[PDB]
RNA sequence: AAAUAUUCAAAUGAGAACUUUGAAGGCCGAAGAGGAGAAAGGUUCCAUGUGAACGGCACUUGCACAUGGGUAAGCCGAUCC
RNA sequence: GAUGUGGCGGUUGACGGCGACGUUAGGAAGUCCGGAGACGCCGGCGGGGGCCUCGGGAAGAGUUAUCUUUUCUGCUUAACGGCCUGCCAACCCUGGAAACGGUUCAGCCGGAGGUAGGGUCCAGUGGCCGGAAGAGCACACGUCGCGCGGUGUCCGGUGCGCCCCCGGCGGCCCAUGAAAAUCCGGAGGACCGAGUACCGUUCACGCCCGGUCGUACUCAUAACCGCAUCAGGUCUCCAAGGUGAACAGCCUCUGGCCAAUGGAACAAUGUAGGCAAGGGAAGUCGGCAAAACGGAUCCGUAACUUCGGGAAAAGGAUUGGCU
């Protein structure tokens, strides 16, 4: 674009400092903190982050748990798959 | 100099209490005095947003004074406490769980 | 357009100390020369005839030009020191008094 | 602020104050003879009072 | 009292900024942007040129699609004055009137 | 002094009681109306019109101290 | 001997580079050598008297010594929390 | 704290307004729940006050050989109250949008109804009036004096100005930025409601009362702390004009000193400050500091690099008065 060449955040941050593996992970992680995310309630494009583990949709106003840096996790969806398949199969 | 500003009461100190603002004596001569900080808007607990129709002053003010019966207050239900839109909701949601519950009693026993 | 003067009339007041306590011809014929020598000859604000009559013991000068006011106050200053040793035997006031001037202006 | 209030320190100052006065003549003729340079009176710019 | 002023040598300055004058590289310069920082001159352009526009609209001068195009382009900077979007927003029309005969 | 009334009524049955006035007539100022002083609050009626703001002077309780000036 | 710096005339007094007044020259240069409050000191503030000691010069002057006076709050603070 | 007068309420515990909400009253026990007290820091932006800039105008002052309708200066309006008034934020109503719109420093208004039209609200603030000129300020005159009589004291303009405030935003975070006295509200409806009176007594008006303690003044190159009238140190508020980015330096206003023992010569030698032809670090353990470069605009910009930087690389040129 103008005197960029990938993307950075963090690395225009450094200067010259910390290292080409150090910023991977947090790039990761703090585009994640800017991004925009769909609301399940209201489906809009709206939710940030309120806080670390918390997201706050501001439109609709529902606060909503979640991970420290985004909205869910890989976990986040193993851990309720497996425990409504248990609930739907014992209730039966 | 320029007409000086200095601690006019006692405390010296530059406090949030004890922001000021300056105003000119019929003398000409300028000297701030003491003005009690800026309200804040009281909260509407489910919303978060503020409260329309009240007056916010401090609770000094706010409490039996000079003050007539209507300005603490709005006529409707949680006048002061819930923002009206948020008045409503609460009035379709007792409206709701009395319809229903009639319906889940009578379903069961059957 | 119109009418417009600047009809100050020119009035001597003794009073104040630094000689004596007197009047003159001389401060009325100051008068006229130093309005005629500092308003005259320009390229700038003015542009003007000067019309003079001589009454009793005031000389009154309507002038086709300029204003009559704060002008007028700020000019009688520079007439006093450049000429003469006096002048501490008038400057008076209350009221409009001292020199009076009316001044004309154009309608807007 | 006031400079400091407190009632137990104040009367102090003002007793120590009386106190900082010189010997009146008279009482060196009323004490038989001894010289009498009373010793109790002290100044401010010089020493240090403590409390 | 005790002596005087010195405002009217200053006035005269000033009044010799307000008239061109003495604003070469040498006299005129200190630290760089600090003058006057032209990030709020960034935004006078926006704030200039979005009044011209909305007045333009509501006034009914200019059709609300014109607007929306120009509005945009303002953000791209692609107008850097008051005049040059003159000539835009009359050569906007023109083509859109020239469009409108041939549909008709 | 916090109130200025317009009402001629409402400034008469205060200047029937005790608790004092003054009045004021002078050039035309912002000073110039008829003051009534009751203890905690001043109510102050300006009468425009000098034949009327006349006979309001007459109207004044005999009883009451009221101040010329 | 750091801190840009004094000088002239008058007043007074036994006595005046230094006091005091004028005139003049300057200086701090409004993040002040400024107008005030905190803290601290405790009467130092001011009058009047006034040079024994003290202001490392001087001195009739003093933040000195002597003699007097002065700090008034329903609303400012403490208090209350 | 006492009360009396008026009004409030017989639809028994007020209406009007589409509503948002308006107003001189307009029950409310136990209890409940909320909100107020009540909140970080930085950035830019908005509006306000004062200060700054400036024209006209009414007074006094100065320049005043000479020139200048020039220069300087007073020109003020409170707490508190009335009436009126704030946009952002927010909310109500109309309406039904695709050639989708308005709009933020983060995409946020509108598709759970916008843009647009008409309202409503928070009342910082200004206005005009009350305060309040009866004051104060500047003049003239008077000694008629410990004080006399008169006026005039007004009306505009401008913004990246300066300071502070206040508003609503935005950045930040594995950091998400107190609590209480103080305190009202609503929900709650028990209980008590009368008529020639009883009920309201969060209203207006009237009557009385308000105790305890501190208040001098300095706040520092001399009232504090370092034995001390010590060049040191010591928390905070106000912050003019120019040049200029400047709350830099320098000069000056306003405020404050003129007391830094004084005089004479002004030697070497010191200490502190400058300059030197030609040469240019050969001096020296060593470029130690003197000295030079320096601000900015334009041009030009390296091997290398975590691609963010180096970078103001280097290196050059330019820079006034005035019209």
């Amino acid at each position: 674009m103008t005197k960029r060449t990938k993307k950075a955040g963090i690395v225009g941050k450094y200067g010259t400092r910390y290292g080409a593996s150090l910023r991977k992970q947090i790039k990761k992680m703090e585009v994640s903190q800017h991004s925009k995310y769909f609301c399940e309630f209201c489906g809009k494009f709206a939710v940030k982050r309120k806080a670390v583990g918390i997201w706050g949709c501001k439109d609709c106003g529902k606060v909503k748990a979640g991970g420290a840096y985004t909205m869910n996790t890989a976990s986040a969806v193993t851990v309720r798959s497996t425990i409504r398949r248990l609930r739907e199969q014992t209730e039966a | 100099m320029v007409q000086r500003l200095t601690y006019r009461k006692r405390h010296s100190y530059a406090t949030k209490s004890n922001q000021t603002r300056v105003v000119k004596t019929p003398g000409g001569k300028l000297v701030y005095q003491y003005t009690k900080k800026r309200a804040s808007g009281p909260k509407c607990p489910v919303t978060g947003k503020k409260i329309q129709g009240i007056p916010h002053l401090r609770p000094t003010e706010y409490k039996r004074p000079r003050l007539s019966r209507n300005r603490r207050t709005v006529n409707r239900p949680y006048g002061g406490v819930l923002s009206g839109p948020a008045v409503r909701e609460r009035i379709i949601r007792a409206f709701l769980v009395e319809e229903q519950k009639i319906v889940k009693k009578v379903l069961k026993i059957q | 357009g119109g009418k417009k003067k600047g009809s100050v009339s020119f009035v001597i007041d003794c009073s104040k100390p630094v000689e004596d306590k007197i009047m003159e011809i001389a401060s009325l014929e100051k008068f006229l020369q130093e309005r005629i020598k500092v308003a005259g000859g320009k390229a700038g604000n003015l542009g003007d005839s000067v019309t003079v009559t001589r009454d009793k013991t005031k000389v009154t000068v309507t002038s086709d030009g300029a204003f009559s006011k704060r002008y007028l106050k700020y000019l009688t200053k520079k007439y006093l020191k450049k000429h003469n040793v006096r002048d501490w035997l008038r400057v008076i006031a209350a009221n409009k008094d001292r020199n009076v001037y009316e001044l004309r202006y154009f309608n807007i | 602020m006031p400079s400091h209030k407190t009632f137990r320190i104040k009367q102090k100052l003002a007793k120590k104050q009386r106190q900082n006065r010189p010997i009146p003549y008279w009482i060196r003729m009323r004490t038989d003879n001894t010289i009498r340079y009373n010793a109790k009176r002290r100044h401010w710019r010089r020493t240090k009072l403590g409390f | 009292p005790q002596k005087i002023h010195s405002r009217s040598r200053a006035r005269r300055a000033h009044e010799a900024k307000q008239k061109g004058r003495h604003s070469g590289y040498g006299k005129r310069r200190g630290t760089r942007e600090a003058r006057l920082p032209t990030k709020i001159l960034w935004m006078r352009r926006m704030r200039v040129l979005r009044r011209l526009l909305r007045k333009y609209r509501e006034a009914k001068k200019i059709d609300k699609h014109m607007y929306h195009d120009m509005y945009l382009k303002v953000k791209g900077n692609m107008f850097k004055n008051k005049r040059v979007l003159m000539e835009s927003i009359h050569k906007s029309k023109a083509e859109k009137a020239r469009e409108k005969t041939l549909s008709d | 002094m916090p109130k200025q009334i317009h009402e001629i009524k409402d400034f008469l049955l205060t200047a029937r009681r005790k608790d004092a006035r003054s009045v004021r007539i002078k050039r035309t100022k912002d000073a110039v109306k008829f003051k009534v002083r009751c203890s905690k609050y001043l109510y102050t009626l300006c009468v425009f019109d000098a034949d009327k703001a006349n006979k309001l002077k007459q109207s004044l309780p005999p009883g009451l101290t009221v101040q010329e000036v």
